[PDB]
């Protein structure tokens, strides 16, 4: 409705070949799934991930508090309210909210994503070590302090983990020199 | 005529579905197994939710290279990203590792030509193994070979047409300039690799052994070399970053012309299957096409009673004003004079031109040459070549010889040109060629004449076929006739985004 | 190195002499027996007395089409007519009746591109039997196929670049637009003929029998149709009339730079045979070339101590200022940064650029990619593509891969590009290709290694050869090295005739 | 305005949180992202080259719906930081996006390997980009503003459309401790009680002349502002500077 | 209900307004006549077919009336030559 018939704004998914389903990833309760909708609000089909394929018709009125869905021929009239992030629906004797959620990353993290490395921001010398080598620390913990140009660069552990310290007080250090590694 | 059109559109849609898959299934499995999005899912994931996507030449290189290179190994087209229409060019890494074949270069250059002419931001999703070395002389060195891609990036960047790259896989040799020449480059960590010379060359030149991650991995370029501007965790994070970049470009220009509210056409567009013969030898009134594609069926014909083998008039399509020029028979001198006058009106009124080609050629004979049909044709060609408004061309039937030139064929730079599945394009029609060559060879028996004509008909049928045309990028796609209104409607919104030049004509041979 | 250059130049001059004859002697005899001038005598008869003539691609289509199409059936080049440099395009009616082969189209379009870029009047001496029908799909319909000739005529005419035709023989089908699209057209009485459909088509369509003089002879067009503007008694009268037309165009624009009196070079230009190795594997100092081609030997080198594998500096050639950019080894990042800065200086000083290519490529290895050599190369490519001054390129040695792009190869639209006879051009050098592919194939016996490498070497030697290049219009000609100074000196006077655009660059990847 | 203005979005933080995250003592390092994410609309900040030249932070945001390219010091300037800044300014110039400079700059990295690396040439490229940029420029001095770092970050000589100081800022050809240390190094060896007596007048000079009220008294800036008003002041200024049309893009020769 | 209607034409159409003259679109020859001369016809009835340029142009009557045929099969015809006329 908001597209106002402007072809580039209408969510038709038009293609020269097979049209692309309008795709929503939705979270409600303990269920997160895609809904794929093809067609137009007057006559559409919707398929749900881990679910079935249903006929859909959707009767949206701008600024209305009510919205109607005919699902496999069963018309239900919902009270609807929407925030930046949640859709609240009530109808058919039940009430719920649904969140639109981001896609999962196609590549999951390696456990290295829990690890971090501290590097000297400046050339200078290590003036204090705040943590014993190979010890558990929290992301609030100052691990190594470098002095350069009369500035104390106190470097804070970015993660909770086992901190291993690579330098001793009085060591000269270069830019980007690893001073500690902190591991999950 | 409906069943013949249905059979042709079923063949079209089968070919489109086959090309859309990309490479062999084992290549798709190896691509996804490394945690990548498939190239078409990369494109779809870049678009705004439910955006249309006007794919450029999906059947490029079809029937070429033993069909080993579906879509020429590339996905290109226009889609809405962050509220702007952008040209997206994505290397299909599943087709031969994204190797550039000669048609892959041609398709990349055509996508950049569309972006330059319409002022569209360019997004390059880069994942290519380089040039197809057995045909390197067709991939390199000429003016419209691979080196021209970067010439296009630089000069478009000079005009402020944003050039954005995301490096999603390999990027080697001259291809390393696709990221490095872009205004803003994204690279995926532990996937994207950029180098002017890769591990095999480093080994052959220096004896050093390196992996493609040590030589030019994403960490190296994002932290140390500065060749890249954003480090992405994965393909989805790269597409998200590209969307955020495009959100900084600001809006497109408003059209030069006034756009009204779109009015629905008076007919279901599959009625076009009823009115257009597939056999080009069968005449029909092209008004039956026009009144079905235009808004509300409203069509104000100019010079309706004069030069009646050419139909010219004003309509709207999706609220955009359009001047339609459509063939309705053989071109006479009166028809070309009519066309030139109409184009001058459209130029001054700033109205886009739509050419519906179904042209056998000009009228032949001594009284027509004495009447100066050649100079009336030249006046129409001058008007077409010099017209400053956007031109769109749909080839709905024949497109032969000098009639192709008068009707704004590919040489005249229409912003887009598409073929219907029944179209034919050749220096002359196949039956005309067979007839003229038989007349030159002289008297023959009917069986001797048929045996003489069959190879000529076969040549012109094979070369003039619309899949032969589209495989070579002579057009931007074969389209379903019933989609014509939508395709033009999408294009009319694109071509309004460039400002008009002033009106300027060559000397009309008066 | 002298004897190797002498052997190569002797081969060049033998090929040029063979191509200059045009068609077979029986065809030349039939041409002259009808009282015509030979096409090359038509061109020579058009020029001012003793004018030089800078022929475009005289060995086009060499080794193609079974060598049945010498010069691609066309003579094209720049000569002085009535005190102005004009682009002359003449159909060689002795070669296959002047049929347009695909290279004939490409050569015609290149001549029009030279005329557009340098604002040169175009003279078309028309005498053509039409398209080569067996390859009509390479002659028609694409953007750079035969229809583009008329688009060029129209848009050049819109810019006031005079388009002049003389119809000296047949002119058929779409070719009828060559005269009809001209601003002013001459036709020779009783042999020039113009028609959109010829006698064979008139017979096949209507059964009427007509001669080519009854249908569209010179009397008909000059008295009745008005397709032509002057009736010439013979070829020499036609050339006289064309000279009178050109005398009405007024003068060329003066150069945008200051031209000083030319100072002689300090050496005989055949000394270039002594200093340049034919074998591209042999290093030499390119200053030995530069100091020999420039006026007085004066060369003001810029950043002489930095990036020393690229030589950049200011000189004069025939009094015109030039910024010379010449390869002197492998390109480093420092070299590309140097080149980009020098190009910015030339752009602001309005000084035309001369590129002397002998480039293997960029320096390879992990520390160079980490140093961002691709980013520095991209800065040089941006400067080359965006430079507003005229660019000239001479390929004096290798021209391989991305080094071709950084050095203003054909994709970057230098106003002219020429090859020396020892040059090579390919996506990589033949030895590099053979080495990299052998390294990928792995360990093998030397007798097996040579058997694997020989086909690769043969491919890159065959495709990279400068006659293979020039046959396809990848360059504007193979030239004798000792002629380099003259060729550049002539071209510098041509390229000054167009006004400069304003300075504008794409985003430099700093 | 020549750019697109969107509906303004509130910042994610009370602006007096700026008092927590910025040290008054310029010798204490802090991450300038703590400032940026508090002043921009919705906390949204698209950083450009986040992993490279990390002592300069550059990125796109909105303030009161106006687009801004923020350029902020985050340490000493390196050559990498200056080429980053120049590239980002070229992007903002083509995108017609106004530039906001947040100065806290001691200067460029010193030493033989940096001069051999051409740090002066990279600084010159950033200075060229700043001087030639055709978009409006706004400058807030949030900390130190010393020497050639002032010039590289669009100080008063570069005609920022407005320039303001925070009351903790300092501005002089050197910092006071740099001047005192360099002059004591030229004095050579001296007793600590003699070194402090030598340094005290130099510190006094650079503290007196570098003070923000000494600056504003002489119109070297358009005002000392409360840090918590920075978002409002820039927002007001962003509505002003959109009222002039842009000149075309044009740069001097970049010393590549 | 009230309808806003278009203004009436200031001249009534003449009795010829219902008549149609069918003219050859191309030079060619008549290859069929579809209705007997002087018959009634109804709109969309093919009245004359001309072959030209190796194409068949079948010309329909646009209106009901007496169809008069002006040509015979095998006649050569010029452009714009009246082949039939339909009288209301
Ligand atoms: C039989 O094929 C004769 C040709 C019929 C098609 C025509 S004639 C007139 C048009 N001009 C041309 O060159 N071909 C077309
Ligand atoms: C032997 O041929 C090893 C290959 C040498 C190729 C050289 S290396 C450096 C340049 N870069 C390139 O691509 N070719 C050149
Ligand atoms: C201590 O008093 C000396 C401080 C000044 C030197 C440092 S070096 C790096 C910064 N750049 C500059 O000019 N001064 C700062």
């Amino acid at each position: 409705s908001a597209a106002g018939g402007d072809l580039w704004r209408v969510p038709s998914g038009w293609r020269v070949g097979e049209w692309a389903p309008a795709t929503f990833r939705l979270h409600a309760g303990d269920r997160t799934d895609h809904v794929y909708i093809t067609g137009n609000p007057e006559r559409a089909s919707a398929a749900v991930e881990h679910g079935d394929t249903h006929t859909v018709s959707a009767d949206f009125t701008p600024g209305s508090d009510t919205f109607a869905v005919t699902l496999d021929g069963l018309r239900t009239d919902y009270r609807v309210a929407v925030t930046d992030s949640q859709i609240w629906l009530s109808g058919g004797g039940r009430t719920w909210s649904v969140q639109k959620v981001r896609e999962e990353p196609v590549r999951p993290d390696d456990a290295h994503s829990g690890d971090a490395e501290l590097v000297s921001p400046m050339p200078g010398s290590v003036v204090a070590v705040g943590v014993p080598d190979g010890s558990d620390v929290t992301a609030g913990t100052v691990v190594v302090t470098v002095e350069a140009m009369k500035m104390e660069h106190a470097l804070t552990a970015p993660v909770d983990g086992v901190a291993k310290i690579l330098v001793a007080v009085g060591d000269q250090v270069k830019v980007g020199q690893p001073l500690a590694r902190i591991t999950a | 005529h409906r069943d013949e059109h249905l059979a042709l559109v079923a063949e079209l849609r089968s070919k489109l579905a086959a090309a859309a898959l990309g490479g062999p299934e084992r290549a798709r499995e190896r691509h996804v197994g490394r945690g990548k999005l498939l190239p078409r899912d990369r494109v779809d994931g870049l678009l705004d939710p439910g955006s249309p996507f006007l794919e450029l030449a999906p059947l490029a290189a079809g029937g070429m290279y033993d069909d080993e290179c579906p879509g020429a190994g590339m996905i290109a087209g226009i889609g809405r990203v962050s509220g702007r229409e952008c040209v997206i060019v994505a290397n299909d890494a599943t087709v031969k590792g994204g190797t550039y074949y000669p048609i892959t270069v041609k398709k990349h250059l055509r996508a950049q030509e569309i972006a330059l002419q319409n002022k569209l931001p360019c997004i390059y999703l880069v994942d290519s193994g380089g040039a197809f070395l057995p045909r390197q002389d067709e991939v390199f060195p000429d003016r419209d070979h691979f080196g021209r891609i970067f010439y296009n990036q630089a000069t478009m960047s000079a005009q402020g047409i944003a050039q954005i790259a995301a490096v999603l896989g390999s990027c080697t040799a001259g291809g390393a300039y696709v990221p490095a020449m872009s205004d803003e480059a994204v690279i995926v960590r532990n996937q994207g690799t950029i180098f002017l010379g890769g591990p095999p060359l480093v080994k052959a030149a220096t004896g050093e052994v390196v992996t493609a991650e040590e030589l030019g991995g994403g960490d190296l370029h994002s932290k140390t070399s500065g060749v890249t501007d954003h480090l992405a965790h994965d393909d989805r994070d790269a597409l998200r970053i590209v969307r955020n970049i495009v959100a900084t470009l600001g809006p497109a220009e408003p059209p030069p012309w006034q756009v009204l509210p779109a009015v629905d056409p008076i007919a279901d567009q599959t009625e076009l299957y009823d009115v257009v013969p597939v056999d080009a030898r069968v005449p029909y009134d092209v008004h039956e096409v026009i009144t079905r594609i235009v808004d509300g069926g409203e069509f104000g014909e100019f010079k309706a009673e004069y030069g009646t083998t050419l139909v010219t008039g004003f309509a709207r399509i999706h609220g955009h004003p359009v001047g339609i020029i459509a063939n309705n028979g053989v071109l006479f001198g009166e028809s070309a004079v009519k066309g030139a006058h109409f184009i001058e009106l459209c130029d001054k009124r700033k109205t886009p031109l739509l050419f519906l080609q179904n042209i056998s050629g000009f009228m032949v004979g001594r009284d027509y040459e004495a009447g100066g049909i050649a100079k009336h044709g030249a006046k129409m060609v001058t008007a077409v070549a010099c017209a400053r408004v956007p031109k769109l061309t749909v080839v709905i039937g024949g497109s032969y010889g000098a009639g192709n030139y008068s009707m704004c064929g590919r040489a005249y730079s229409p912003r887009f040109l598409w073929m219907w599945p029944n179209a034919r394009i050749s220096v002359m029609g196949g039956e005309q060629a067979a007839s003229v060559l038989a007349t030159v060879r002289g008297e023959m028996t009917d069986a001797e004449a048929e045996e003489f004509k069959a190879p000529i008909r076969e040549q012109y049928e094979h070369q003039g076929n619309p899949y032969y045309s589209t495989a070579r990028l002579w057009d931007d796609g074969v389209i379903d006739p019933a989609d014509t209104r939508t395709v033009v409607g999408l294009a009319l919104s694109v071509v309004g985004q460039a400002p008009l030049e002033p009106v300027s004509y060559g000397v009309f041979r008066m």
